[PDB]
């Protein structure tokens, strides 16, 4: 239940 | 051609040499689209600007990077 | 809210905070339009079935992807062989 920096799949 | 479906602007992409990738690039609306499961401990987000992102499984909360963006995405 | 008339088939196109998009998918007929500029050294090709196409500006033809379709389509004259 954490957040976290989005990594784009590209 | 093998091809699939872009889940964004539907558009077809072509796969050919690329079937051994998670996801392929739409060279219309120029976003991702996957064609294998996200590795283990990983799933993908798509967020509403369109950008698919790939977080953790222990993740709730997705944070996009996209300049213009930066929504804040909950997954539960 | 900011519309669209899509030409395929004239039903509008929400396009709110999609500005930031090449295209836009109409969520009737599921064609998509280009709103921003080709790439550069690119253009847009419609083909008759209705599918949006790109194209290098020199290319002389495209085929349409789709297999119930597979039009080729001439954009403009050539030399003879
Ligand atoms: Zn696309
Ligand atoms: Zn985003
Ligand atoms: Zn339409
Ligand atoms: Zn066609």
């Amino acid at each position: 239940g954490y957040t976290e920096q989005g990594q784009e799949a590209l | 051609a093998p091809m699939i479906t872009c889940r964004v602007c539907q558009s077809l992409i072509n796969v050919e040499g690329k079937m051994h990738q998670h996801v392929v690039k739409c060279g219309v609306c120029n976003e991702a689209t996957p064609i294998k499961n996200a590795p283990p401990g990983k799933k993908y987000v798509r967020c509403p600007c369109n950008s698919l992102l790939i977080a953790k499984v222990t993740s709730q909360r997705i944070a996009c990077p996209r300049p213009y963006c930066k929504r804040i995405i909950n997954l539960g």
